């Protein structure tokens, strides 16, 4: 909060734009900041932080280490990029960095489905992940690595459950390696709950859920909560696509949707309708 | 058993015809039990006199024809020639025999060919159109190779095609016919009915009429209301306490079957569920596009006309 | 001229099938209509495709040329194994009497205009090629499964001797569009189905005894009973390749805040058939429906 | 891996020398270095002992469990374990024992990364190839796991069907090596299996254990207790017990299938939960999840006032459907049976019109004036041709 607060007030994101040790200390503080936020324990400010300094450019030489392309071969131009900066015994931790943007994104990016905003995914990764080392096809399977286990997280925490996603991550090849702590842990597994609750209804065909009551706190996997606070803020709605008849008393939800695939045909009708009544209305004009 | 799509087969007729007498090649691939010739192309041979194997022909010829390919998938499989199938004989038998040996070109997995013989006159008498043969002893060199024929069954495809042309023959009661827009909806009692009516009904003139249509509205209208009262009808006749013999007996228990089934159903749907209203309401979608498609038609016909 | 009433073995897919042979989807123009004047009528035979793929990435010099040249040598080979036979006595087959399209969302303008209609029906009077766009299975089953077969415009000294043009002001444009429009050709039209061949007769007498014929029935009894699955299939992504279609037509006339260039009158596209045909298929669609829930009433 | 693979690769397989290329250039030598590479090759066909294969079979086994793929290198592997197992060449007994050598190292790897249709496949490949004595149960055994899986290709979840089209374009390449160009399922993994000697042989046990697994069964408690311990001993096999963990998941999904068939709809849940096996063994919890997740197709399984409802198949429209048709005023079955008499009556007539046998006359008209016209037509067009040129 501090720090951002200093930032933003002091206008200091118009004299780093020249004086050029100055701009990789602006590097250095926005990727601070990010893993800071990650890491007492919120997604946002942290994603937005974070995923700016990401996503571009490449190319990083911008905090650590690392000399850009292409250096360190050609020839005597070396000592730029070689003294701008980069300073030592820092960095802070690559790997650290990545894991807490990686997560961010997961986190964030998944819940924006409806269904079907299909969805150009919002980081330099995630795209590539697909045709890159998801994909369909690396030889033939099978987690756990490394950075497949995000791979892996994301796939389980997509459909299904939570328990799965949260066997990967806790555990196993991944966290320990915050120094700030059990902290993060706790707070991104509640994160995890809640988006993974978030994501789960849309989906089951095509409703039913709360099954039941006492169950959907159990479940869904943490017990035993608000435990209405946290439940109705994840349903909650009404935009977009209708739920609910919810009945809190019996805590049963009479969701009725009418529908899912009839709502999509309307509105392929709907903006079918709009490009013709444009066009013939500039040819009334003429 | 060969394998023969159908465009192959009315090529065949053409090429049997019209000249005396034709031969050709045929091309295709093989998979296990069966043989797939799948296209064909003709040749200048005379197959009653000895022209133009040799088997430098032959050779000629399959350079000729891999060159016009490449795809693996068409490989020269053997020949087809016109006429003649045992009066005769020896002439198309002898061009077989030369053709192998001086030459051993090319392309081949097993000492093979495929004969298929064309008559080139149409007959039927005790004649078979085309007759497909596949060669056994098979002696791999006899002076140029030597044969005997095992008789092969001609069959056709697989998927659409065949099932394509068996559909066409079918609908001829009225018409004779491609598969072309209005018709078909196929969901059968009633559908298929009312699409006999439509190509009936079509066909005309393209019109000695204004104003307005009785022709498929009372025949579609007409033959649900028969069995709406026919329904009724037999329904009644059950319900004077006879489960036997009335009507043979055997109308009632269908109808009695009919009626427990709907009421069932219905019981069942709402609410849980309302499944079969939901589908009636995505008709209605679909009218409603219909409706709004033949507006955008007026529309563009207002601007085409005002615009010409 | 030499189109002049076209016989079509068609039922047996005997172009179609040919083309299916050398694969499909495909997305342009692909080849040649070929066949020959018998009695009465010009039997479309046989088709051969010349094969043009330029390298899509990256391009950059030669090898387009390269192709196309290659395309060319190639398609006179395949011809001639055909044609060479027909002259040296009679075989048969001859002779250019149309042009194809194979499965295309739908045929553009500048490939009816400019890759047809250009020079090359402006080289011949009485437009014995025809082209002939095919979509069957793509956009479902019946309704679509024949055919469209366009007699191509244009004679073309109206509006060419200098040079082309449009306005952004429309009038002037129109009146020799409209004289280019009338000889031809709008989309007019073919007759099919309307001869009996006579070289059917290998077809006719297959199969029947017994395999076809069985399997024939039993596959049309169970298609009778079903009908469910195939409703997912059809109803919503026809509604997509419309949406698509039309939104491209606003684009093409509404260009965009100003002005016509339109067509300058409309069209030798597809935009009318398009209009006609969604209204039919959903005529098909809204009475099947209805039946199937009539009967359960 | 990469280095060794490509050893073999540059050494017989695939060969073209190389280098040269004849002449001699101006380079002297080469002769001798061509030489000594086809005495290499061919020695290596066949000289006794491949040790080779082993070796091969060890490191491809070692490369999988590791960390277990990544980009890794066990792909390239297979890729030239497949060339090299394409000895052929010489025949048959060294080669042969190389081949069961060959394709169990294979099979196994599938297993731990899913997988499970080449496994079926290359099973049956071994099982085909091998099996008297030790040989002979573990093929045997194998059986289990081919009947287990594979009944089914792509498939579920939505949002998804893309990722789908993609991973079954993967398999059907995988597929070419392999030595079909589809992924193998179904009906065809049972009907090889049947032509040889492979299910037939086999052990009368397995055969009725996959018998149970492979076909309707019904009570489902009962008959899936009976495959458990048949699973946990006989054959006495320990292949089974590993093979234990899918195909109690596999029971269920089975139940499910039968359920919506047979049945309009169901009661389900509490049948489900009892079949898992008793109590202290069940929270609801896991157990519940694991039949809402689990479904081989798209269905309702959702509710929460206790019990599952489906809403699919609708046997009771279709068996209306039926009752409707037959009576009726008849009026369905006489007029498909004359449509029916109708095509071959009308195909008779204008087979014999074209034949000799009501006409004969027409077809020779048609064909005097077809020839005139060609002919026409053919001459206009060449023609057009020799005056344009000219």
């Amino acid at each position: 909060r501090d720090g951002r607060d200093l930032v933003l007030r002091s206008g200091v994101e118009e004299t780093v734009e020249k004086s050029v040790h100055l701009a990789i200390l602006y590097n250095r503080v926005i990727a601070q900041l990010g893993l800071a936020s990650f890491a007492a324990g919120d997604v946002i400010q942290a994603y937005n932080l974070l995923s700016s300094l990401w996503s571009n450019r490449n190319h990083d030489v911008l905090i650590s280490q690392r000399m850009p392309d292409y250096v360190k071969e050609n020839d005597e131009e070396e000592l730029k990029f070689r003294d701008l900066l980069v300073p030592p015994h820092a960095y802070i931790q690559h790997a650290q960095l990545e894991l807490a943007t990686m997560l961010s994104t997961l986190v964030v990016d998944t819940p924006k489905e409806a269904k079907k905003p299909y969805e150009g995914s919002r980081h330099q990764s995630y795209f590539f992940r697909i045709i890159n080392q998801m994909a369909y096809q690396p030889l033939l399977g099978d987690p756990v690595e490394f950075r497949e286990q995000l791979t892996a997280a994301y796939i389980n925490l997509k459909l299904g459950d939570y328990a799965k996603a949260s066997e990967v991550i806790k555990n196993m090849g991944a966290w320990s390696m915050m120094p700030n702590g059990d902290e993060a842990l706790k707070t991104f597994l509640q994160h995890l709950k809640e988006a993974a609750l978030r994501i789960f209804c849309y989906n089951n065909r095509c409703n039913f859920a709360t099954i039941s009551v006492d169950l959907m706190m159990k479940k869904y996997g943490l017990n035993e909560n608000e435990v209405k606070c946290i439940i109705n803020d994840i349903i909650s709605e009404s935009n977009s696509s209708l739920i609910a008849f919810w009945d809190r008393e019996d805590k049963y939800l009479h969701v009725d949707r009418s529908n899912t695939s009839r709502l999509q045909y309307l509105v392929e009708g709907i903006a079918e309708s709009v490009v013709e009544v444009a066009q013939y209305s500039e040819r009334r004009v003429r | 058993t060969l394998v023969l799509p159908p465009f192959v087969a009315a090529a065949i007729v053409e090429h049997a015809k019209r000249r005396r007498n034709s031969a050709g090649y045929l091309v295709g691939s093989r998979s296990g039990n069966q043989i797939t010739v799948t296209d064909y192309i003709p040749c200048t041979h005379e197959s009653t006199s000895d022209v133009r194997t040799r088997a430098y022909a032959e050779e000629l010829k399959e350079r000729v024809a891999l060159k016009k390919c490449y795809t693996p998938s068409i490989t020269l499989v053997g020949w087809y020639a016109a006429a003649t199938p045992e009066p005769g004989k020896e002439r198309a038998f002898d061009l077989w025999c030369q053709a192998p040996g001086a030459s051993f070109s090319k392309i081949r997995s097993h000492n093979q060919a495929v004969m298929l013989l064309g008559r080139m006159p149409t007959a039927a008498d005790l004649s078979i159109r085309w007759e497909a043969y596949i060669t056994s002893n098979m002696n791999d060199g006899d002076s140029l190779q030597c044969e005997r024929m095992q008789q092969l069954t001609v069959c056709v495809e697989a998927e659409t095609p065949s099932m394509n042309v068996l559909l066409a023959e079918m609908i001829s009661k009225t018409l004779y016919n491609g598969s072309m827009p209005y018709p078909t909806n196929r969901i059968t009692n009633l559908d298929r009915v009312a699409v006999e009516a439509e190509s009936r009904e079509a066909e005309f003139g393209r019109k000695d009429n204004s104003r307005n249509d009785a022709e498929p509205r009372p025949v579609e209208a007409a033959l649900l209301n028969v069995q709406n009262k026919l329904h009724q009808a037999i329904s009644h006749a059950r319900a004077i306490l006879v489960s036997g013999n009335k009507n043979k007996s055997e109308r009632q228990n269908e109808s009695a079957a009919v009626v427990e089934n709907y009421e069932a159903i219905l019981a069942e749907k709402s609410q849980q569920s309302s499944r079969d209203d939901f589908i009636t309401e995505s008709y209605k979608d679909a009218l409603m596009i219909k409706y709004t498609a033949a507006l955008l038609r007026r529309h563009v016909m207002e601007i085409e006309r005002h615009g010409r | 001229p030499m189109a002049q009433r076209m016989r079509i073995s068609f039922s047996a897919l005997t172009c179609l099938g040919s083309y299916a042979q050398n694969a499909t989807c495909h997305y342009a123009l692909f080849g040649r209509l070929c066949g020959v004047q018998l009695n009465e009528t010009i039997e479309v035979t046989n088709v051969l495709p010349p094969v043009i793929n330029p390298r899509p990435p990256e391009d950059e010099t030669p090898e387009q040329r390269e192709k196309r040249l290659l395309a060319q040598q190639r398609e006179e080979r395949q011809m001639y194994e055909r044609m060479g036979k027909m002259f040296f006595k009679e075989e048969l087959d001859s002779y250019h009497v149309g042009y194809f399209a194979i499965c295309s969302a739908y045929t553009n303008a500048p490939y009816s205009v400019r890759t047809v209609q250009q020079l090359a029906q402006l080289a011949l009077d009485g437009n014995p090629s025809v082209l002939v766009v095919y979509d069957p299975f793509r956009t479902s089953l019946m309704g679509k499964l024949y055919l469209r077969a366009f007699v191509p415009t244009r004679e073309y000294v109206e509006f060419y001797t200098r040079l082309t043009d449009k306005r952004n002001i429309l009038r002037e444009n129109r009146l020799m569009r409209e004289c280019n429009v009338g000889k031809g050709g709008v989309l007019r039209e073919v007759k099919v189905e309307v001869d009996v061949d006579e070289y059917q007769l290998l077809c006719l007498s297959g199969f029947n005894v017994a395999p076809l014929s069985s399997t024939c029935r039993t596959l049309h009894s169970e298609v009778m009973t079903d009908y469910m699955a195939a409703l997912i299939e059809s109803v919503r992504h026809n509604a997509d390749e419309l949406s698509r279609g039309l939104h491209s037509e606003s684009y093409f006339s509404q260009k965009e805040e100003s002005y016509g260039p339109l067509g300058q009158r409309i069209d030798t596209l597809l935009k009318l058939m398009q209009l006609r045909e969604q209204t039919q298929h959903l005529e098909s669609l809204c009475d099947g429906v209805l039946l199937n829930t009539s009967l359960l009433r | 891996g990469r280095i060794a693979d490509a050893y073999v690769r540059f050494f017989r397989r695939f060969l073209l020398s190389p280098i040269p290329s004849i002449v001699e250039t101006d380079n002297p030598h080469l002769i001798t270095m061509h030489k000594e590479l086809e005495a290499d090759r061919e020695d290596f066909y066949k000289e006794k002992p491949n040790t080779d294969r082993a070796v091969r079979v060890f490191c491809h086994l070692l490369q999988t469990l590791t960390e277990m793929n990544s980009w890794h290198a066990a792909w390239s592997t297979l890729q030239c374990f497949t060339r090299v197992m394409q000895e052929i060449t010489q025949h048959p007994d060294p080669s042969r024992e190389c081949q069961i050598i060959a394709n169990s190292a294979m099979a196994a790897v599938f297993w731990k990364c899913s997988h499970y249709a080449f496994h079926a496949h290359c099973l049956g490949v071994a099982a085909f190839l091998t099996g008297n004595g030790g040989e002979a149960a573990a093929a045997a055994s194998r059986a289990v796991l081919a009947t287990l899986c594979v009944p089914n290709t792509n498939k579920e979840r939505r949002n998804f069907e893309r990722g789908s089209d993609s991973v079954f374009e993967k398999n059907a390449r995988i597929a070419q090596l392999f030595g079909l160009q589809s992924a193998p399922a179904g009906l065809a993994l049972w009907q090889r299996l049947q032509r040889m000697q492979v299910f037939q042989k086999a052990f009368p046990e397995v055969q009725a254990l996959d018998g149970l697994l492979r076909n309707e069964m019904s009570d489902e408690n009962i008959a899936r207790q009976a495959i458990k311990q048949l699973s946990i001993i006989v054959q006495k096999d320990p292949s089974l017990e590993m093979y234990e963990k899918p195909l109690r998941k596999v029971v269920i999904q089975r139940y499910l299938e039968c359920m919506a068939v047979r049945t309009t709809r169901v009661e389900a849940s509490s049948l489900q939960i009892g079949e898992n096996e008793a109590s202290e063994e069940v929270y609801i919890h896991e157990i519940e999840p694991y039949i809402l997740n689990e479904s081989g197709i798209a269905v309702e399984i959702d509710h929460k006032t206790g019990f599952i409802s489906f809403s699919n198949t609708t046997k009771m429209r279709v068996l209306e459907a039926f009752d409707a048709l037959a009576e009726r005023v008849d009026f369905h079955p006489p007029a498909l049976r004359r449509k029916l008499d109708i095509r071959p009556e009308h195909l008779l007539r204008a087979h014999d019109r074209s034949s000799i046998i009501h006409r004969l006359q027409h077809t020779c008209e048609e064909t005097a004036e077809a020839r005139r016209q060609s002919a026409k037509e053919r001459e206009e067009a060449e023609r057009e041709n020799a005056r344009l040129e000219r």
